[PDB]
DNA sequence: GGCTGCTTCAGTATTTATACTCT
DNA sequence: AGAGTATAAAGATACTGAAGCAGCC
């Protein structure tokens, strides 16, 4: 009956025409099979998605940059991407994506300065969530700490 | 900067020396001014100053009142800063117990008062007393009392002895605990100790006791007494992060303490019923418990909505503590998401990046270029030129871009090649462009899945990207060398539709003085782009010392194959065009190039081809329509027949002539055979409906039908696909697992009705669930994975050995499951190897065998080679690069410094998500090889062999074996060693059904000692009638002759023992139960007739128990030396066995369930590793009897089995590295010359550097025997424990350490990444070389 | 409403009925369940009046 | 959803994986554009001043 | 108006997103049977009768 | 008395209704 | 901030492991 109603009207019933080119206008061979499909569109737009972040909201017990879109949060840098980064020999990228990008307080306001004034450098230091560990275990009984 | 970190236990003097003054009261803020209160919790003179250079009342504001304190409240002007890191101290006034050291599991101080944990709980909570100093009365100093108790010998004993209950008087136990002389009385004891159970009690304790002396801890000081408080800013009144605010819910633990606190002192001062003090004082102790770790305690309290709310140590367990939150994985900066898209335009290094985003994540990049060129002043002149998006910033902005990396990554980063650094060029639109090879590597769709960048800063970043993560370095998987850029889809119908020919086209038949020619009777229309045709080429070579001779000739191709050669580079062969190109045809075209040209062509040739590919796919016009599924005409007839069929076995069984489970699996056949059948017609027409003539009558070739041109291809789909889109689709299982009868005889072109469609729904949705729940698993077998090695590194260059594993290609039985050339393919050897003329070498000891000695090797002959490997290799902390091999990511041997452990961790786990959850008859031409044989010819001129270790070697003509089998005890082989054999015919055969127990000797038999009643059973055979007497088990006789078992001691005629050819011990064998002698006695026995007869998962679970080292159910016994059997006290609990050797004494006394049916009889012998029973194998066995290499080979074996059954592809290195990091531990039995104890387990490097240090002088190392622990084992079993407190259960693990007081250098990955330095990795490993160095 | 409350009420009430039996006329009044009833009801109010306050301090500082 | 018209044919690869390509008929004749309302709101509290 | 991929189909199994795709254009094709013999004019009989 | 099979437990994947009177 | 106060009986995971514990030959 598609095939019926199709030749009601006067198109081939295999349901393929040919078809061109609009850059050179040379027939298609092979032909293929135009029609009319009712699409949808889906409320994954892409400007619902798209964002970036350069320097933002940090938080107060650990400070390290805000998550999510609503606030100008950053991305999520887990476990796996540190495996997979540390697979390559790849030692100072992550450095300077535990350190000075995300928590190091001195360094990532020394990392600013410096790139400001053209100079591509960090200074390392040591982490504030670490010392947050360190802070948190010590008040339990179990003294924690450093050696030389 | 700092040395390993240390931990200890926390005497009250360092909590007070800590502390900056006592915290006193249990209120916060004032309510209405919002400031602290006067020693509340958040008291500025406890802390810090709430704002910065300040007080509360209001009289310091500035710099110019630095440094000195108020008058008033008198706190110290100084930074906020510092109100973040200052502690505060409670002073309790009834002492408290840390609930870690009591419900650790073990208890650290239930094993250190040696009771029963039930009882110092009792005492906590105050419902029993304890004993202290038992005195001169007839009470224990570890007696507890019941109230009535205690009353009473207070009545009799109201004297000055001591009785107390509450934390005070486990204080004072533990005080009250001398430890020396504890110590010597526990070694003596051990020393006398005779049971290994009381001996395990007595010298865990005794390594408790020791771990305590020599550390500087004492054992009180697990009683709290002070309990330091946390800075307040890191748990402030209120977040307040946006949004929602949050509680920061340690505030209220805290206050309930104080307040507890609080009120016992008031009652101090009341003197209340003492009854009621105990109350407050257990009230107490609850509290403190419920805030350092809640939820140990019986119930947890919860604050509202019942959800427990999260105690202080909760901030360091579960994925949500700092570690699996905060430490190892945190949010970053300068970094970006967006949805991707193809742009199949760009080069291979180079990628999409929106405007937005590239203007928003380079910004301070643009602030310092525009304040150098000058067209701005201040900062804020900057942001706002930006914000207005002037003409300038943009030429700017491509300028900064230019050479400055990005990486791409995707969500879940399985491997390696999920994170990769590119170039981007600006793009108009809010997505990011994707080069089309790529997303093979990100396993990345495009349905809308999103990808996030990151921008790296610093000068070595740059550098690291660029040269390391960059994508065109990263073309070969590091699992297996195969190359990873494989055009996937539309390239493949693209070059596939080119490189073809059909019979008879436009423009034959010509012939053409080049490629460019065909090219251009393409464009111009005259000529077809398959047609059969012959044109010159040219062809370049490198046959010379690295350089190319042309050669030139008049091939016969078709056009497309002729206008594609103009693609290929210089060195290739013209063949490996010709051919109709799919898919694996141009994978190993571009694996050819990459081996023959290098690096730079092989790319540049892969972008090329995808051009080509997707031009000419488009040009094809290769849409698909209704009419490409078509019917085989006959589909009706076979379902018809198959149907009419049917209906007889039903009304054959409903007419009572069989019974319903045949039934039910003849109807499975059936149906199995008709869907085969049309299956196999509905293929055969659609491949070659092609009917053509060629100048004269007709012709038929592969055919053009678009959805076949898609299928054999390889572009996308297998026939099963097509055999369900046209000939019926299958029997569909069912929820339990069975299978219905009928099966779903329609397609996807005609139409499912109701039921099949509501069948294959069923199916459809536990594929689904499946799917979720094995990436679900996946996850944490591979997490297990990473951490069990997550650190070894390549230290070395050789380890100098010459042992290794003899690698050899694996054969299943019939065809071959691997050639030899893929395992030692890149892979150095250990000795030289032999060619098949004996004493002549073919490549030399220490070489790495690239694919020239591979293919040298396979046209040799060569058999097995001893090759280096890394379980047996020779290094403290790391393996030398020679015993592992190639990188197979570059063809060439790993550099010094990589992390196998944890590429080797990622290529094992990433395929996970991909897993599920008689005779011989030979079939080839060879001689034959047995193995292990024993063995008599028969009275029927065969030879029957009577051995359980047998197997047949079936070697070709040349020396290579080909197949092998297995002959159980008694299988009468039809031919000798040495012959050749035909296809069809068998070899040997035996009877299942029984087990064929022969004597191996000539004389005769009797029914002695088979008497009724006791022994045996009068039976007259139910089949044919001849008395076939059987021996009813031993459980079934009666009780007198259930030791007394039935023996048939073989003789001759005379009654003289018939001696085993040359043994002096003639076959005597105790006959078990069910061995029934048809057979009459007296009769002379020959060769070929049994004495007597006896009747008779693969998922991804398999890899994760046989990496945990699970143990089987049903184990098989091994033998422990050499001797022979006998059999004794007959279940004492278990039956009896013992075995006793040649020459040495008879160690072996055990006991075995009765259902074990033995394998090896009493006068047999057997040796070290031999199999005594039947059933599952338990690798700590194999470890322990067999050796290392054993052990090794197994598992390698059985995990390539279960990930070869599913395509994937996975090298051997891995596993072994794997496996290298499981057996680490050794426990040793002697000292030797040592100082090390005698249960005690060693890290294997440390008791060899031991032996290798005594025995550098005259005195005797320590002898030890390694052991196999699962990888959740030796993980948590490790050295440091940071490492360990990041995986699973910190609490145990913390507190074990906090006890011995440990010691962390760090020298590792997963730890030295909280801290947060340079890893000794890739650079960081030359950097960490030199630091450690300095001394 | 919570056992994280209802314990510290209950505390309370046990020290304030212990404190104020100190007065007990013992000539007259003869029944004490009521009199140690009110004292630790009056002890209870005054516990829930100063947890609710701390839980408005919080929303007041929000 | 709108009824478009549809040819089913590789092109160049600008509908590589699952991508999809679309004219300029269907942009300018906006069938496919959507109206989103954020609303708004502040409100007049009563703190302490 | 939008350039679809063939390969999509053969192995997810969706035949009904083509084969609907010819009915449409069928149905299409009986509107421009209308709106050709609707522009220019036409009586009322025509119109009926098709 | 030592040896052994159950047995129990530990480990892993927003928002809370009510003094009285002094003093 | 404190202190005197007098009816009342008011809940469906699943799997793995290790120490504990009664019992036996
Ligand atoms: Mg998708
Ligand atoms: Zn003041
Ligand atoms: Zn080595």
């Amino acid at each position: 009956e598609i095939k019926e109603l199709l030749k009601l009207g006067d198109l081939p019933t295999s349901g393929q025409i040919r078809l061109y080119d609009g850059r050179t206008g040379e027939q298609f061979e092979r032909p293929v099979t135009v029609g009319y499909m009712y699409m949808l569109k889906l409320n994954h737009l892409v400007d619902d998605k798209m964002h970036a972040r350069s320097t933002g909201s940090y938080s107060l017990v650990t400070q390290q940059p805000l998550g999510g879109k609503a606030q100008f949060g950053g991305q999520r840098f887990g476990e796996m991407e540190v495996w997979a980064l540390e697979a390559y020999g790849a030692a100072y990228t992550l450095q300077e994506m535990l350190t000075v990008k995300s928590d190091d307080v001195n360094g990532r306001t020394k990392m600013y300065k410096n790139i400001v004034d053209g100079n591509h450098q960090m200074e390392p230091g040591m982490p504030e969530s670490f010392n947050v560990l360190l802070k948190e275990i010590r008040s339990l009984g179990i003294n924690i700490e450093l050696e030389d | 900067e700092f040395d390993a970190i240390k931990i200890a236990l926390a005497s009250p003097d360092m909590i007070r020396s800590w502390s900056f003054g006592e915290v006193k009261k249990p209120e916060t803020i004032n309510y209405r001014t919002f400031k602290p209160e006067r020693d509340g919790l958040f008291c500025a003179r406890i802390f810090g100053p709430v704002k910065d250079y300040e007080c509360l009342c209001g009289k310091y504001k500035r710099l110019k009142h630095r440094g000195v304190i108020c008058e008033k409240c008198g706190v110290e002007v100084t930074q906020t800063k510092v109100r973040r890191e200052r502690m505060g101290h409670i002073e309790l006034a009834s002492p408290t117990a840390h609930i870690w050291f009591l419900k650790s599991l073990p208890s650290r101080i239930g094993l250190l008062l040696d009771m029963p944990l039930r009882d110092i709980e009792r005492v906590l909570y105050f419902e029993s007393y304890v004993v202290i100093e038992g005195g001169m009365t007839n009470l224990e100093r570890q007696q507890i009392l019941t109230e009535e108790q205690y009353l009473d010998a207070l009545e009799e004993f109201g004297d000055e002895f001591d009785a107390k209950m509450g934390a005070e008087a486990i204080q004072a136990l533990l005080k009250s605990m001398d430890l020396e002389q504890e110590c010597e009385q526990l070694r003596e004891e051990l020393n006398e100790t005779n049971s290994e159970t009381k001996r395990k009690k007595l010298t865990k304790r005794i390594k408790l006791l020791e771990a305590f002396v020599q550390s500087g801890n004492k054992p009180e000081w697990m009683i709290l007494t002070v309990l330091p408080v946390l800075p307040p800013d890191l748990r402030p009144l209120v977040p307040l992060d946006g949004g929602r605010f949050a509680t920061s819910d340690l505030n209220d633990l805290y206050r309930r303490v104080i307040n507890r606190n609080n009120r016992l002192k008031r009652l101090l001062d009341l003197a209340a019923p003492d009854i009621i003090v105990r109350n407050e004082k257990r009230m107490l102790q609850e509290a403190v418990d419920a805030l350092l770790d809640n939820g140990r305690r019986g119930r947890a309290i919860t604050g509202s909505n019942k959800r427990p709310l999260k105690s202080l140590a909760d901030m360091i367990k579960g994925k949500q503590g700092r570690f699996r939150q905060n430490l190892l994985g945190k949010r970053v900066d300068y970094s970006g998401r967006s949805v991707i898209t193809v742009g199949p335009y760009l080069r291979l290094h180079q990628c999409g990046l929106p405007k937005k985003m590239a203007l928003e994540l380079f910004k301070p990049f643009i602030y310092g270029k525009l304040e150098l060129r000058g067209l701005a002043t201040t900062i804020k002149a900057a942001k706002k030129m930006v914000e207005r998006e002037e003409a300038v910033v943009w030429d700017i902005l491509d300028e900064v871009i230019r050479e400055h990396p990005v990486l791409l990554n995707r969500a879940p980063t399985l491997h390696r090649l999920g994170i990769q650094a590119f170039e981007p060029v600006l793009i108009e639109g809010k997505a990011i462009q994707l080069h089309p090879l790529v997303c093979a590597a990100y396993n990345a769709d495009f349905d809308g899945d999103q990808m996030a960048v990151h921008v790296p800063l610093t000068l070595e970043a740059q550098l690291e990207a660029r040269a390391l993560m960059m994508s065109t370095n990263n073309i070969l998987s590091p699992a297996n060398g195969e190359p990873i850029i494989v055009p996937s889809q539309d390239v493949v119908l693209g070059l596939y539709y080119m490189t073809r020919d059909c019979v008879n086209a436009k423009g034959e038949g010509m012939v053409l003085t080049g490629p460019k020619e065909a090219e251009r009777l393409y464009r111009s229309g005259l000529a077809s782009l398959h047609a059969r045709v012959k044109v010159r080429i040219t062809e370049y070579e490198k046959d010379a010392n690295g350089e190319l001779v042309a050669k030139t000739s008049l091939k016969d191709t078709t056009v497309g194959r002729a206008i594609l050669w103009m693609i290929v580079p210089k060195g290739l062969p013209y063949s490996i065009v010709n051919q109709a190109l799919g898919k694996k045809a141009i994978s190993k075209m571009l694996n050819t190039c990459y081996r023959i040209l290098g690096l730079k062509p092989t790319v540049i040739f892969a972008d090329q081809i995808m051009y080509t590919g997707f031009a000419y796919a488009a040009r094809s016009g290769a849409s698909v329509g209704i009419d490409d599924m078509v019917i085989p005409e006959k589909k009706h007839e076979i379902i018809s027949e198959a149907e009419a069929e049917v209906a007889e076995i039903q009304e054959q069984f409903q007419s009572g002539l069989v019974t319903a489970g045949e039934r039910y699996n003849k109807v499975i056949d059936i149906w199995a055979a008709a869907n085969d059948r049309v299956s196999k017609a509905m293929m055969d027409n659609l491949q070659t409906e092609t009917v053509i003539n060629r100048d004269g009558q007709e012709e038929k070739q592969v055919s053009f039908n678009s959805i076949y041109m898609m299928a054999d291809s390889g572009a996308r789909g297998s026939a099963a696909q097509i055999r369900q889109l046209a000939g019926m689709r299958g029997l569909m299982a069912k929820p339990d697992g069975s299978i219905i009868e009928t099966p779903i005889t329609a397609n996807f072109r005609e139409g499912l009705n109701v039921l099949q469609y509501f069948i294959s729904t069923h199916g459809a949705r536990k594929g689904l669930a499946d799917t979720a729940l094995k990436t679900a698993n996946s996850g944490y077998l591979t997490r297990r994975l990473v951490d069990v090695a997550q650190d070894l590194v390549v230290t070395e260059d050789d380890c100098g050995t010459h042992e290794g594993i003899m690698m050899t290609p694996v054969i299943e039985g019939g065809d071959v499951k691997e050639p030899l050339r893929d395992r030692v393919l890149g892979r150095v050897t250990a000795e030289d190897v032999l060619k098949p003329g004996t004493a002549d070498i073919l490549v030399p000891r220490n070489t790495l065998l690239h694919e020239q000695w591979c293919d040298l090797l396979e046209e040799n002959s060569v058999d097995a080679v001893k090759v280096r490997s890394v379980v047996s290799c020779d290094t403290d902390f790391g393996v030398c690069a020679h015993c592992y091999g190639r990188d197979l990511a570059r063809g060439h041997i790993i550099n010094k410094g990589e992390a196998i452990g944890v590429i080797a961790a990622q290529s094992i786990g990433e395929p996970g998500t991909q897993l599920t959850m008689s005779s011989i008859q030979v079939k080839n031409k060879g001689s034959i090889k047995l193995s292990n044989v024993k063995s008599v010819v028969n009275s029927s001129g065969k030879l029957v062999i009577t051995s359980r270790n047998t197997e047949l070697k079936l070697i070709d003509e040349f020396g290579r074996t080909k197949e092998s089998y297995k002959v159980p005890y008694g299988a009468v082989l039809a031919k000798g060693d040495g012959e050749q054999v035909a296809g069809g015919e068998t070899v040997a055969n035996w009877d299942p059904h029984t087990m064929p127990v022969i004597t191996e000797v000539s004389g005769f038999v009797r029914f002695t000692d088979m008497i009724d009643g006791q022994t045996i059973t009068r039976q007259t055979d139910e089949l044919t009638g001849l008395s076939s007497l059987v021996v009813l088990d031993s459980a079934e006789r009666t009780a007198g002759g259930k030791d007394l078992r039935p023996a048939l001691k073989i003789v001759d005629a005379q009654g003289n023992d018939v001696l085993i050819p040359g043994t002096d011990m003639p076959a005597q064998y105790f006959l078990p139960g069910k061995a029934i002698v048809q057979l009459e006695d007296g009769v002379q026995i020959s060769s070929g007739d049994t004495l007597a007869r006896i009747p008779q998962t693969g998922g991804l679970p398999r890899v994760a128990d046989l990496f945990e080292a699970r143990r089987p159910k049903e184990p098989a016994i091994l033998a422990e030396i050499s001797g022979i059997v006998s059999f004794g006290k007959e279940t004492k609990g278990k039956r009896r066995l013992v075995i006793t050797p040649v020459d040495g004494s008879d160690p072996y006394e055990e006991m075995i369930p009765k259902w074990r049916q033995l394998n090896v009889f009493e006068g047999e012998r057997v040796e070290r590793g031999d199999v005594i029973s039947d059933g599952p194998e338990a690798p700590h066995d194999i470890l322990r009897l067999r050796g290392v290499h054993a052990v090794t080979r197994y598992i390698v074996n059985e995990v390539q089995d279960v990930y070869r059954l599913q395509g994937v592809k996975i090298n051997d290195k891995h596993i072994e590295v794997i496996v290298r990091q499981m057996l680490r531990k050794a426990t040793i039995v002697n000292a030797g010359s040592s100082d090390f104890l005698e249960g005690e387990q060693v890290e294997y490097s440390r008791v060899k550097i031991a032996n290798r240090e005594l025995e550098a002088n005259g005195k005797v190392g320590a002898t030890y025997s390694r052991d196999l622990l699962g990888i959740t084992k030796a993980s948590l079993a490790t050295e440091s424990f940071i490492s360990a407190a990041s995986f699973q259960e910190t609490t145990r693990v913390l507190t074990e350490a906090a006890v011995a007081g440990k010691r962390d250098e760090l020298r590792g990955l997963k730890e030295n990444v909280i801290v947060g330095r340079l890893i000794p990795a890739g650079t960081g490993y030359a950097y960490h070389q030199d630091r450690m160095r300095r001394r | 409403y919570t056992q994280s409350w209802k314990q510290e009420m209950i505390a309370d009430g046990i020290e304030a009925s212990i404190k104020g039996l100190h007065n007990f006329d013992e000539t007259k009044y003869k029944n004490p369940h009521a009199y140690i009833t009110q004292a630790c009801f009056n002890a209870f109010v005054q516990r829930i009046k100063k947890e609710r306050k701390e839980v408005a301090k919080k929303y007041s500082y929000f | 959803g709108q009824n478009m018209r549809v040819a089913f044919m590789p092109w160049n690869g600008y509908n590589f994986e699952d991508s999809i390509l679309v004219s300029e008929r269907v942009v300018q004749e906006d069938r496919f554009t959507t109206i989103h309302i954020q609303e708004l709101a502040c409100v007049s509290r009563d703190t302490k001043l | 108006d939008i350039v679809l991929n063939p390969l999509g189909v053969p192995s997810r199994m969706n035949i009904g997103q083509i084969l609907e795709t010819h009915l449409g254009m069928a149905a299409k094709g009986i509107g421009d049977k209308i709106n050709a013999m609707l522009k220019q004019q036409q009586e009322v009989a025509k119109l009926r009768e098709f």
